[PDB]
């Protein structure tokens, strides 16, 4: 996942 | 610590959002087939993080002269 | 009133910026091949605007989701 | 030219 999305 | 699933011609580029596929001598990629596959990262559990030099509202620089976040592409002559 | 120049898979997408390709079904190519031809508006006196539907800052609906100005495309469900 | 540019 996507760092600001996790 | 990794950079997100690879894309776009020859998995040469790397994904920085959902939708947005980046490569070195490739560019970026925001909406198009290559980064239909950077969707799959949604799935993995492990946070990753393309790119290497910061820029921008919490970006990367992607490719030459373009800043990328998970979700937009800006020129920043300091990439 | 005109959109600017032609662009990327056969002439299909049109210039949003500099190096903004974008199109219907294509997509965004920020910085990609496809973009390079958009550098020759800024040769053209007229000025030139693509998309029709404002989105973002000062931005036109360049493609499914996706808005773009001059020098940046962002995901923006209203597209 | 692209318009905020022009």
């Amino acid at each position: 996942c996507y760092f600001q999305n996790c | 610590l990794r950079q997100c699933l690879p894309c776009g011609p020859g998995g040469k580029g790397r994904c920085f959002g959902p939708s947005i596929c980046c490569g070195d001598e490739l560019g970026c990629f925001v909406g198009t087939a290559e980064a239909l596959r950077c969707q799959e990262e949604n799935y993995l559990p492990s946070p990753c993080q393309s790119g290497q030099k910061p820029c921008g509202s919490g970006g990367r620089c992607a490719a030459a002269g373009i800043c990328c976040n998970d979700e937009s592409c800006v020129t920043e002559p300091e990439c």
